[PDB]
């Protein structure tokens, strides 16, 4: 989508795994706060947009 | 003085895979390896 049109999207019930996620192409990044990539793998969360 | 080449990791030092964490006590001197550890790519 474009930035004025940018999609809405929500992630539903899911058992996620990161560790093959972070080594994709477009998934090398994760400069950000209020989450640490070490720790996705063991935290639950009510929903992930 | 370590000697390593990472990816880009960068915001770093990914890298569980070979514990050296920005709370260690130390300088970090870097730059590019595109310039003479390179090819094309």
């Amino acid at each position: 989508a474009s930035v004025y049109a940018w999609n809405r999207k929500r992630i539903s019930n899911c058992v996620a795994d990161y560790s093959v996620l972070y080594n994709l192409a477009p998934f090398f990044t994760f400069k950000c706060y209020g989450v640490s990539p070490t720790k996705l793998n063991d935290l639950c969360f009510t929903n992930v947009y | 003085a370590d000697s390593f080449v990472i990816r880009g990791e960068v915001r770093q030092i990914n890298i569980d895979y070979n514990k050296l964490p920005d709370d260690f006590t130390g300088c970090v001197i870097a730059w590019n390896s595109n310039k003479l550890d390179s090819k094309v790519s």
